[PDB]
RNA sequence: AAGCGAGAAGAACCAGAAGACCAGGC
């Protein structure tokens, strides 16, 4: 029994989000937990990214493009391309930066940090998508090491990672989650 | 505590022989039995092993033994009462110890693999770097076996009708093994580029032609 | 690891390994028997 | 030459004996 603990341990309307996404995309949450798991993982450190942090002389710094439609999305990356003129992302990023004026994708990872900065790099060919990636295990790495952040902030989302772990480890699925498969697609039209 | 090694610089604390100053040779189990070589002295002398403690003079190397800078290596500047202050070597990190405490790569991005081998990052590995250097040839490499290198966006060069070309210019490659392709240049010196085309899958569109091969487009 | 004059009938003259045991390895005979042992108490008494 | 309704990708992804002895092929 993972998926009550999921629900007891996030926030309402991040797991709320994740679960509209997954519902929108087609996929029974009852069953493939771990990817519940993940998608509430990287919303929720999505959202302390942009927490508490804000752009003025109060407006949020950073605008969450995930958790939204896929339409709205695209919708608001659209838009900041077309005002500032930063060049528009093929692949949705996670968030956007007003200050520096460029997206960013937010990545949590129980391996090690570089193999998964390296992949996501040479998948997006570096077309001028900075990206970020926590860990688990509590270590962070981004591109050229430009964290857009205060030393504290990091550190409560470092925390945050590392406490979800461990109660995790407690309900003893740490293993479990190391589990992921390809697809069990087999959904035939009756 | 009193614990001597072997190849430092020591000086004699007292007796006849004090202020004498010599490298230590050898280290026994209990009574060390140290015997410092001293400078510009054919003969070797007998020390126990508390009257002995490493001096240093003016202008010599020394690194840290023990305590909070630990590691840390230089020059002594400066011999006050009984600290001695240095700059670290690796870095301008101020150091002040006693004496005794002392003894005698993102995806695409220029890196430097030889003088003449300014290559450019094309995919990144778990322990290496592939990197397409200036020849056309792909070379993998450790991560810490290259050197990032400044990126020089405002260099200038002749293309094939002696036409200025920069930083980000669109040319078309009219010889060579690339000629008829067309790319956005990315690293520009005056004999050749790396260019960039979406088009090309290979190493990611990164490839590299001579400026005298190129054509502004 | 001759084959002496002795083994007639008692071991077989063919059977016999043939590398570094040629003559040492033996294998007896399909009517051999190997004696098994007796006390000479009655033969001694049959003779005093 | 054909020509009679719409698409694109959230999250992240290996194993050693060693030694002795015996049988055996060459
Ligand atoms: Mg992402």
């Amino acid at each position: 029994g993972m998926e009550d603990f999921v629900r007891q341990c996030f926030n309402p309307m991040i797991v709320e989000l994740a679960e509209k996404a997954m519902k929108e995309y087609g996929e029974d949450p009852k069953i493939e937990t771990n990817k519940f798991a993940s998608i509430c993982t990287h919303l929720e450190v999505c959202f302390m990214y942009s927490d508490f942090h804000f752009i003025d002389e109060l407006k949020h710094r950073f605008e969450i493009i995930e958790g939204r439609d896929r339409t709205m999305a695209w919708t608001v990356v659209n838009s900041i391309c077309n005002t500032t003129g930063v060049e528009k992302p093929k692949f949705l990023p996670d968030l956007y930066d007003y200050k520096e004026n460029r997206f960013i994708d937010i990545g949590v990872t129980r391996r090690e940090v570089h193999i998964y900065y390296l992949e996501k790099a040479n998948k997006i060919k570096s077309e001028k998508t900075h990206i970020h990636i926590f860990s688990f295990t509590g270590e962070e790495m981004a591109t050229k090491a430009d964290y857009t952040l205060d030393e504290e902030s990091r550190a409560r989302i470092k925390t945050r990672l590392f406490t979800i772990r461990q109660e995790m480890a407690s309900r003893g699925l740490w293993d479990s989650f190391r589990q992921s498969e390809r697809g069990e697609e087999t959904i035939e039209e009756r | 505590e009193h614990n001597f090694q072997p190849g430092d610089n020591v000086e004699v604390c007292e007796g006849e022989l004090i202020n004498l100053q010599g490298k230590i040779l050898s280290v026994d189990g209990n009574k060390i039995t140290i015997m410092p070589k001293h400078e510009d002295l054919k003969d070797m002398l007998e020390f126990p092993a508390q009257e002995l403690r490493k001096y240093f003079k003016m202008g010599d190397h020394v690194k840290v033994i023990a305590g909070r800078f630990e590691g840390d290596t230089g020059l002594i500047v400066r011999v006050e009462e009984n600290f001695v202050i240095l700059f670290s070597d690796l870095t301008m990190h101020e150091l002040k110890v006693l004496p005794r405490d002392l003894q005698l790569h993102e995806w695409g991005e220029l890196v430097q693999l030889d003088p003449q081998t300014v290559g450019v990052i094309v995919r990144l590995e778990r322990e290496t770097f592939q990197v397409l250097n200036m020849y056309g040839k792909v070379v993998t490499v450790r991560h810490q076996a290259v050197t990032r290198k400044k990126d020089n966006r405002f260099a200038v060069a002749l293309d094939s009708e002696q036409n200025n070309i920069h930083v980000k210019d669109i040319v078309k490659v009219i010889d060579g093994p690339h000629s008829g392709r067309e790319g956005e240049i990315r690293h520009l010196f005056r004999s050749f580029a790396f260019l960039h085309c979406k088009k090309l899958v290979e190493n990611g569109g990164m490839f590299v032609c001579k400026t005298r091969h190129l054509v502004l487009a | 690891r001759q084959l002496h004059n002795t083994l007639w009938g008692m071991v077989c003259p063919a059977e016999t390994p043939e590398g570094h045991a040629v003559g040492l390895v033996k294998n007896l005979a399909l009517m051999a028997y190997i004696s098994v042992g007796s006390q000479p108490s009655p033969i001694l008494e049959f003779l005093e």
